[PDB]
């Protein structure tokens, strides 16, 4: 059990550490680009209607 | 009589164009080409021609018919197939004699070669007649016995001469009214604006509810006859299946089948299958022609014609409301003809408000689905018809994220929503729990309390089911799964059975085909049933592994309750789901 | 004091239309228009169309005619110019009737005799003339009157769905709410007509119209009276509290439908659409129509908001919730997962707050275990929520007492306590009694929020 | 007997010209311009160039040139009113020829020996006149085949990227498209000079040159004879098919190109843009390109049109394959990924989709399990994507049995089933049986979409 539940913790640890810094700001960064694109796509009609 | 000056696509701008009004029909150039206009400057009219503008020249002459894009109602139109406008395309086939539509083909809307039977009604001469009134009787086809003529809304006065029984066309005159010492002939049609609802006494609740015979559509989401729908454009089968199962089994006494910017094959598709429905309502089979009207309108077809296509169906199937009927129109691509809209509106410079869409595209479906609903139909006889719009939305964007969508759901009353994920699975109908939703689960109780009194409970049982397990299956793709209580697992292997074997079902299979409201409700207890007992014995203390190995059997029989034919009757059927759960009680006692 | 009412103006009929373009109906050689001026178009079928001027130039005039420009003729159009700009007849006598979006009653009732003509737009509240709201307006909502009780004059408005039962949860809010004088004002934007038909028999049959005046505009009403609406139910608010003395609670409805008509009106203009197509001035429409709100110095009357919005695609950054939320003082969440599980009202407390909670839920008002309680409840609803997660990861016997007790209080929680009878009234000492009863299967050791005085003389 | 065409008109020949802007040349006095109509401008080098009458004012024409306007002189340019709109000369011996993007010969061969002069923008079918095809095409390739079938008659685009090997996928469908012989017309529209010679080497290899019509407008061609290539290719289809009664096979590509080109007249227009600058009439446009595909009544004889389109980066949320799938039906993704991978054909089934297979698939058409088939090939296809991301995004083992044999089906059936070598040509009858060898990896208790007796029957 001792064996089995040390390996378990390590996994479950590995994959947090994995999620936050990794899954986290890799989904963070691409919100961030996204958002960033669709204000550019946003701005471009704004000055197409402008014209 | 103004002249064309200044021709640029669709849009048609037309000199000395004084006296014009807006919205209202004008014949554009030597061809007669149907235009409505839709912009005025001074004496200049921009018009939106309705059909090819190719080849008008400046100088060509505008005649102004003086009326709006008005749609002719009366017998006729019952089984035709008609374009954008009410353009007969079997009758500009037979007329033309080709496979092609000609330029400002004048086909009247309504055939006048064919004699039908007039039975004159209870108004006699000298009595006072009203708008929307009944004073005759069509015999149209087997299903539509009484086409009831109706004297046109916002006409009215004194009988001054009522045509007797006999075989009379649509131009012969068939009653006269005098109203203010002007005698005015009515004959068996009219001519009602598409964009001006036909008027009714009041608009009363949707209550009797419309069974789209899909079973989750019935059951979760249902909904009632004379209230919105928003069904899923293309990409799910709930919309391919629950068109037909409509026109099929929905009761209504009429169908009004509008598709704008349908594709051309898929248009081809229904023109060339609804004659090969049939029903069994009547003592014999009829077909599906004899109950419904299209408005085939491909994305070839101008955006003009595009855009009243919408307009058509709904005064058509206001119409028949307006005799009484119940109708369920079904509008397929209300996102096209809300792109008909913005293209239109990028047409006359407007500016656009949200991803190119007008600003007015709210106020413009809002007018649309607002003309559903029951009325009390005016005039004499008292009737109740009722107008539901089953309207399809296309997945612009893949989900519901387009301004069309927002607008729909806005002002709709039931928003049977897409599953990407469902669809993907090819579980058909592809419909989303957690988006979908109806509104008129409130309203529809009293039915549910007087037929089937264990009907709103078992769906909020069911709809309880499928959200814990959806949340539970997030838990579980998060953290393995490695433990869950037997609750927990109860509640996913019941939810997989219901997704499996409830909310699934094969609209083109013969058991599946239409499920109706009493073998959904046997279901929904079955299943519901079934996960409660099952509950009920984890608490005990048995075992989940052991008792599912057991009643595998059980299992099974509710999964196959959904291949249970409906066909054998109401009596039989539920005979049988009584023993069904009376032998799925007892099995879980071991 | 109103003599100056006894005066008759004539107006100016113009048959001079110079165009129509859309909703619009330029005019031209137009004697002195005034901006936001009423006007009255008489089609050359003879029916009379209702409109608003838009633009003004030198001799010319850009009618917004209401019922769009179908049948609009150049040659024979006349155009008839109320020398004043929108105004409804208020009168003390408007409670217990239903108004359409331009003012004039759809219920099958008398005009309403004018005790004045204010201007539908109103007036800025001055800030030295506002008072902090003290006390709470009891609302029959048991979620809403304990976890997110609302003060004497603040806006907390409700963020629901497409598909959520917001006109429900307005209509129960109608029905039920009350001090702990009282006049609803309801207001419904854009409402499809059935839900106006359900809001108006609702009201006749349960008899909350005695104390409501409501006002009605349809999905097919004008959008232009969509935009007059919340102004109108704003205007009979100010006049019932500030000049009568008397607590209001307006109830807005649909005020995406609102945003969605001041965008139709705004690019019927040449404005160009702003962030998310609604205009850049959304912000200050929808602060005027918020902040027409709150207690005064000298009055001894408030108006309290619920504006109600529809969350377009389930999210807060779009701009109106966003707005909605800069300019008003709390907010109620309805949610769909609370909603798929039959729980009515389906509002959840974890991101429903109201900010001027504390002065609300006191000791003179409420009872005073009020504001322990609603934390007390918060932070163990949390827990339950946290439990509820927990457990699928990590089985339900190796969760501690406080989660399995947690668990227990969540079931109970959101099957009793916001599961709530549509027409279940429940008064605020009522629902502290509820929330008393499902904390009672703690121990008085583990309540730790609520005071050590308090847990000791309620439990 | 058209006995009306031994006429003469002369034509206006007009050197007023002005307003030369980009594609457009504005003549400031016409005399009775009309719409839609070619001119032929004269430059002063002496040639001549033909143009399309885009909008009339009263008295101008906005002309775009096809041949562009580069060189184009406001004072001895001189435009020869042709009086009728584009019609490209028609025939049966026009099968075998290469064209230009304005319906030129390209292989020094003479002009076409005109039978008649069809109209570019045809004339619209009756819908009621039109057949449902339920007629599949063996298209030789599987992914394409068995799980998105292509009915005689279909407008099916094959939707790609740039890169991507669609000339080489379309090139094979229009190599081996026999039914469960075609005429090809052939339209380049802007594509290089590598993908005209791969096609047309291609086709002269399968021998195909004897029946089929290549309209090569390639990149270095001028950027306006993109707007008319498509008609031309499809108005010889139309002849080809409805009236000489063949079965055509068309193969417009580039139709992002096509689209581009559309934009930049619409961009130099200076009218309302829609989205991404694209032309608010594109999906009108693309209508009338595309609708031109299917059967009639009357005559046997169809376009199975195939219009191949490139996604600019490789999303079809960009509005030409949006409004490509909201017109033409169906549709065939090509895959960046999977040709990363290395698959051919790198189509993805996932997005691949045809409206037509239900109805031309199936039922003794060609076997009776190839729908439930397809549609269990499509769900285990998308379960081991899911599965493949959830096995990215945690550990391998947390996947369930199911989801571990969903990767092993995805690996056999991208490696094996879809993968298909160029010249393969594979039955549908073969491919199905493939595809049930790749079912049969799966036990039969959770082949869940196929029904019950065939099921029993075929595994």
């Amino acid at each position: 059990a001792f064996i089995i539940l040390d390996e378990v913790i390590k996994v479950t640890n590995r994959r947090v550490n994995a999620i936050e810094h990794v899954i986290i700001p890799r989904t963070e960064n691409t919100i961030a680009y996204i958002n960033s694109e669709l204000d550019e796509l946003d701005r471009e009609e704004f000055y197409r209607l402008k014209k | 009589y103004g002249a064309i000056y200044s021709v640029s696509g669709p849009v048609v701008i037309a000199e000395n164009m004084i006296g014009c009004a807006m919205y209202e029909l004008v014949k554009v150039g030597h061809d007669n080409l149907v235009g409505e206009v839709i912009r005025i400057d001074g004496d200049k009219a921009t018009i939106q021609v309705y059909e090819e503008t190719a080849g008008l020249t400046v100088g060509d002459p505008v005649l102004r018919t003086g009326k709006p894009l008005s749609v002719e109602l009366g017998p006729g139109l019952m089984e035709t197939i008609y374009d954008g406008i009410q353009r007969p395309l079997k009758a500009i086939k037979e007329e033309s004699q080709s496979i092609y539509i000609p330029r400002g083909i004048d086909t009247p809307a309504l055939d006048r070669t064919i004699k039908w039977q007039f039975t004159p009604g209870k108004f006699q001469v000298g009595d006072h007649i009203s708008g929307g009134d009944i004073y005759g009787s069509v015999f149209e086809n087997s299903l539509i016995s009484s086409h009831k003529i109706l004297l046109p809304p916002r006409s009215r006065g004194t009988i001054t001469w009522i045509a007797p029984a006999g075989e009379y066309t649509l131009d012969e005159k068939i009653l006269e009214v005098e109203f203010d010492g002007k005698k005015s002939d009515f004959t068996l049609y009219h001519t009602w604006p598409v964009r001006v609802p036909r008027p009714v006494t009041e608009k009363l609740s949707a209550d009797y509810p419309l069974l789209t015979g899909q079973r989750v559509l019935d059951a979760l989401f249902p909904c009632v006859q004379g209230g919105t729908t928003c069904i899923p454009g293309a990409f799910g089968c709930g919309k391919t299946v629950i068109s037909q199962s409509l026109s099929k089994y929905s009761n209504s006494d009429a169908i009004i089948y509008v598709g704008c910017g349908e594709r051309g094959n898929e248009m081809a598709e229904v023109l060339m299958e609804f004659p090969e429905l049939y029903t069994e309502m009547s003592g014999t089979k009829e077909p599906i022609m004899k109950r419904t009207t299209l408005v085939a309108n491909t994305s070839n077809m101008p955006v003009a014609a595009r855009e009243a296509s919408i307009y058509t169906g709904i005064t058509l199937a206001e119409y028949f409301r307006d005799q009484g009927k119940n109708v369920s129109m079904i509008a397929d691509s209300s996102s096209r003809w809300a792109e008909a809209l913005r293209e239109i509106s990028g047409r006359l410079g407007e500016m656009p408000a949200d991803q190119g869409f007008p600003a007015y595209l709210g106020a413009k479906l809002a007018s649309f689905y607002e003309r559903a609903g029951k009325a009390v139909a005016l005039g004499s006889p008292d009737r109740t018809g009722s107008v539901s719009i089953v309207a399809a939305v296309s997945p612009a964007g893949g989900d519901f994220s387009d301004p069309v969508t927002t607008a729909t759901l806005g002002i709709t009353q039931v928003f049977w929503g897409l599953d990407k994920k469902l669809a993907q699975r090819k579980h058909f109908p592809s419909i989303n729990t957690s988006v979908s939703y109806s509104k008129y689960t409130n309203v529809l109780n009293k039915f549910y309390d007087s037929n089937y009194p264990e009907f709103p409970v078992l769906r909020d049982r069911m709809k309880e089911i499928l959200s814990n397990a959806e949340e539970l299956e997030q838990v579980v793709q998060l953290v393995g799964k490695s433990a869950l209580s037997d609750s927990d697992k109860i509640t996913l292997d019941v939810a997989t059975l219901i997704k499996e074997d409830f909310l699934q079902q094969n609209g083109y299979s013969t058991y599946d085909a239409f499920c109706p409201i009493w073998k959904t409700f046997d279901m929904m207890r079955a299943f519901i049933s079934y996960h409660d007992e099952a509950q009920k014995a984890v608490a005990n203390g048995a075992n989940w592994s052991k008792l599912a190995d057991s009643t595998g059997d059980v299992k099974h029989a509710v999964s196959s309750s959904k291949f249970f034919e409906p066909s054998r009757g109401e009596k039989e059927v539920h005979g049988e789901f009584e023993k069904l759960l009376s032998t799925m009680q007892e099995r879980f006692a071991e | 004091a109103v003599e100056q009412g006894f005066n008759v103006k004539p107006r100016l009929n113009y048959n001079t239309v110079s165009g129509v373009n859309g909703p619009l109906v330029i005019l031209e050689k137009v004697k002195f228009p005034r901006y936001n001026e009423i006007v009255n178009l008489t089609l050359p079928d003879g029916t009379v169309r209702q409109g608003q001027v838009l633009e003004i130039r030198g001799d010319r005039a850009i009618v917004q005619v209401f019922e769009g420009t179908s049948g609009i003729d150049v040659k024979k159009t006349t155009v008839e110019f109320t020398g004043e700009s929108l105004r409804i007849p208020v009168s003390e006598d408007m409670l217990g009737r239903i108004f359409d979006g331009s003012g004039r009653p759809i219920d099958n009732g008398p005009k309403v005799f004018a005790e004045d003509y204010l201007d539908i737009n109103g007036s800025p509240i001055n800030p030295y003339a506002r008072i902090y709201p003290e006390e709470m307006i009891s609302t029959g909502v048991s979620a809403i009157d304990t976890m997110n009780s609302i003060a004497r004059g603040q806006k907390i408005p409700i963020f629901s769905a497409s598909g959520l039962p917001h006109n429900e949860i307005a209509a129960q809010i109608c029905r039920q709410a009350g001090l702990v004088n009282f006049s609803i004002v309801f207001a419904a934007m854009g409402v499809n007509l059935e839900t106006a038909r359900f809001f108006k028999q609702d009201f006749e049959e349960n008899g909350s119209l005695e104390r409501t005046s409501l006002f009605l505009n349809l999905a097919n009403d004008p959008t232009i009276e969509r935009i007059i609406t919340p102004r109108l139910a704003l205007t009979t608010a100010e006049y019932l509290a500030y000049q009568t003395e008397r607590h209001v609670l307006t109830i807005l409805t649909d005020m995406s439908s609102y945003a969605d008509a001041l965008r139709e009106v705004s690019a019927a203009r040449e404005e160009v659409p702003g962030r998310r197509g609604y205009p850049g001035y959304m912000y200050t429409d929808l602060s005027t129509i918020y902040e027409r709100a709150g207690r005064v110095e000298g009055r001894n009357g408030s108006i309290t908001q619920i504006p109600i919005l529809t969350m377009p695609n389930d999210d807060i950054t779009h701009p109106i919730p966003d707005l909605t939320g800069y300019i008003t003082e709390g907010q109620i969440f309805v949610d769909r997962q609370l909603h798929n599980k039959g729980i009515y009202p389906p509002i959840n407390v974890l991101p429903s707050l109201s900010r001027l909670m504390k002065s609300a839920i006191g000791e003179g008002m409420t009872r005073k275990d009020h504001g322990d309680v609603s934390n007390q409840l918060y932070a163990k609803y949390a827990i339950g929520k946290d439990a509820a997660a927990m457990k699928a990861v990590v089985g339900e016997e190796a969760l501690s007492i406080e989660d399995k007790l947690s668990l227990e209080f969540l079931e109970k929680f959101e099957k009793t306590f916001i599961t709530q009878g549509a027409y279940e009234d429940r008064t605020v000492f009522e629902s502290l009694d509820q929330a008393w009863s499902l904390l009672r299967i703690y121990p008085k050791e583990m309540l730790n929020r609520i005071s050590p005085k308090i847990l000791d003389e309620f439990y």
